[PDB]
RNA sequence: AACCUGGGGAACUGAAACAUCUCAGUACCCAGAGGAGAGGAAAGAGAAAUCGACUCCCUGAGUAGCGGCGAGCGAAAGGGGA
RNA sequence: AGCCAUGGGGGAAUCUGGGCGGACCACCGCCUAAGGCUAAGUACUCCGGGUGACCGAUAGCGCACCAGUACCGUGAGGGAAA
RNA sequence: GGCGUGCCUAUUGAAGCAUGAGCCGGCGACUCACGGUCGUGGGCGAGCUUAAGCCGUUGAGGCGGAGGCGUAGGGAAACCGAG
RNA sequence: GUAAGAGGAGGUAUAGGGAGCGACGCUUGCCCGGUGCCGGAAGGUCAAGGGGAGGGGUGCAAGCCCCGAACCGAAGCCCCGG
RNA sequence: ACCGGAGCGCUGUCUCGGCGAGGGACCCGGUGAAAUUGAACUGGCCGUGAAGAUGCGGCCUACCCGUGGCAGGACGAAAAGA
RNA sequence: GGGCAGUUUGACUGGGGCGGUCGCCUCCUAAAAGGUAACGGAGGCGCCCAAAGGUCCCCUCAGGCGGGACGGAAAUCCGCCGGAGAGCGCAAGGGUAGAAGGGGGCCUGACUGCGAGGCCUGCAAGCCGAGCAGGGGCGAAAGCCGGGCCUAGUGAACCGGUGGU
């Protein structure tokens, strides 16, 4: 269920992604979590739509 | 029942839109053990009513097979084919001068 | 024929046995991928050349000859030993 | 008159020219979110064989 | 009687249902034309500063395309000749 | 989504005129529209003769002998036997 | 006098009180056209084979290489090339 | 009847079409909440159309072509009522 | 010529049927169908059998064939079960 | 817009209507692997968590008797008895304290390119995953991280939508 929607956590670098799952219904807000693009290393990842 | 295992995906990146296809320079992949068996020299004429060729536009010499002081006559050649020159061969790129 | 009221049922469902048990015995060959057991919890403990993922199931390491271990006081374990 | 070949899964298979029908890999469109990087580089591709000896002759005319 | 050009145009079936589609613009109704017709001298054909009315036979090739991208349907250039 | 064709409505010009090169604009080529006649090779079997690893009165065309006669039904039409 | 529950079809299964069938003469059902595909008889050999047609023929054949087949596949593609 | 026209009807609302019960003698209660039928110059959404702020491709440029807002639009269903 | 219910007169509707009558049938004389049709050299009890036998079996009455008559069986004919 | 034309009108079933049902997971029926039928038994599931993931440091239950303001068969603490009946999100089964439980510091491996080899099974999917190369967290280090103790939390392919090559 939502309120707790999906999202395709966008890198910057102009793209590569890896994919989660937010929490409204948790002071949750936007997320750069540290992860790993399909090109590079641990960089950055933030957040983008669903 | 089920779709005659039609599960499968389709990909086919350009399955022509419908004005038709693109007119574009096919070629013709050689080997030079197909150059080996013959000494002297392969131009067009002599590969395609003999040999292999069939109307068909480019060639491109390649693979492996032998090397003899002989001419050939293409339109593009591999860097390996293009070594089997050096030991012994002619290099003739796109004819027209 | 006059049949005086009936009823209905729940009990009609029943879950897929998907198979289960240990799949080698104190013998053969495992060659690093060859699993050995499709256990639940830990009726067999792993070891030596032996892992486990994530279902609680021992596999393979190396390309060893399979054993097992009576340990009772920790269990019952299953170990694999190749040449050496 | 000439068997037409089939313009389906002409449209979308593969069989390395020596006879043994390969195909692509699927359970791959709308998923992805709470799956993992494990699902994407495995459906890259596929294989098959045994019941595409039937597809094998339905590509039929041009073989391919 | 068949062959012929247009004027209207089916349903059964296939898709294991079934309306897109197909069957096919096919059977069938009209009309007219003649040993022929129909067609026919280029706002063409299409990639090279290439050919040069029309109909016919062939390959092009089930190819190029088309579709609940299912069933299935499905041509033109080039070239070899009349 | 091109080109042809056209039912309505809007409605050019006479060679930098027009249409096409697959939406369209630029560059380069193709060809001159909205009137017309054309033999040849094509297609067929009422028909003449000619032939066949075609049949011999349940076969063969429906009809071998007076078969589109008998007789069916007002009728369209059915359809023998010998 | 010892032995003996027709035939075909259909059926888990027939003497079946399931059915076809009075008896006989005759007619009457797994072909072909295209292509594929495996195995086979041969000419061929990294080669094969012409199609329409034309020349001839009066059951008389030869000629006609356009084309399909075959040597490189691998990426959907550009294309890379025994990688 | 696609029509032309035809009937109706050389009839005219004491007529001609429809429905409902089926002499005559006595009789007909509750509801517009639904639905249909009716009646309506507010209001809502909404088809083509008008429109043009922004916008793209392209050519040096004049430019040609397309995307296209605000706001305008009825029949219809909602809305007021019988 | 509509469906109940009741009384009156009358009657073979009933008790309980008897006689007769002409015509079918029955005998002779002239002619001569049908549906069904595997074949039959075709009786019964007690069990047997995919549940219901002349036919299997442990077993029945009876010379061969016919004619009048009754209607129980041949899962009886009408149908490729209303 | 039923005036007319065209199709759809599932399957279920101790002969059919109605109810109920079509997928997955738990354990009986399963005859000591598998495994298996019934309108034969009892049940649960279409969600979850930025911490409920992660590395290292730490502590270990339920309950049992006695003792205590309010509570008081239960709050809570204490002393002792207590080797897993506690807890382990939600169904159970199973396993578990020589942790998978309960508290905390630094993070963020619900990584990229793969993929050895097996379980399963007609296929198609589903499934456990050594080890490798980039790079990163933790811990002095040994070593751990391709999600959470696990068995459900699912939807082939086209048709499209956004970001991008």
């Amino acid at each position: 269920v939502r309120i707790k929607l999906l999202l395709e956590c966008t890198e910057c670098k102009r793209r590569n992604y890896a994919t989660e799952k937010n929490k409204r219904n948790t002071p949750n807000k936007l997320e750069l979590r540290k992860y790993c693009p399909w090109c590079r290393k641990h960089t950055v990842h933030r957040e983008v739509k669903i | 029942g089920r779709s005659t295992t039609l599960m499968r995906l389709p990909k086919r990146g350009m399955q022509g839109q419908v004005p038709g296809e693109i007119k574009r320079p096919r070629y013709q992949g050689v080997n030079l053990k197909d150059l080996a068996r013959f000494e002297g020299e392969v131009t067009p004429e002599l590969l395609v009513r003999a040999g292999l060729l069939k109307k068909g536009y480019r060639l491109k010499i390649l693979g492996e097979g032998e090397a003899k002081p002989l001419k050939v006559v293409a339109h593009a050649f591999s860097k390996s084919a293009l070594e089997k020159l050096k030991a012994a061969g002619g290099e003739p790129v796109l004819l027209e001068a | 024929a006059h049949k005086k009221g009936l009823g209905s049922t729940r009990n009609g469902r029943d879950s897929q046995a998907k198979r289960l048990g240990v799949k080698r015995y104190e013998g053969q060959v495992v060659r690093a991928g060859n699993i050995l057991v499709r256990q639940r919890g830990t009726r067999f403990k792993p070891g030596k050349n032996v892992g486990m993922g994530r279902d609680f199931t021992l596999f393979a390491l190396v390309d060893g000859v399979v054993e097992f271990q009576d340990r009772g006081r920790l269990g019952r374990y299953v170990h694999v030993r190749p040449l050496a | 008159p000439k068997m037409k070949t089939h313009k389906g899964a002409k449209k979308r298979v593969k069989i390395t020219a020596s006879g043994k029908v390969v195909a692509m890999k699927t359970g791959k469109r709308h998923l992805n979110w709470q799956k993992s990087g494990k699902e994407i580089r495995q459906k890259g591709r596929k294989f098959v064989l045994a019941k595409p000896e039937a597809e094998r002759i339905k590509l039929l005319l041009p073989y391919e």
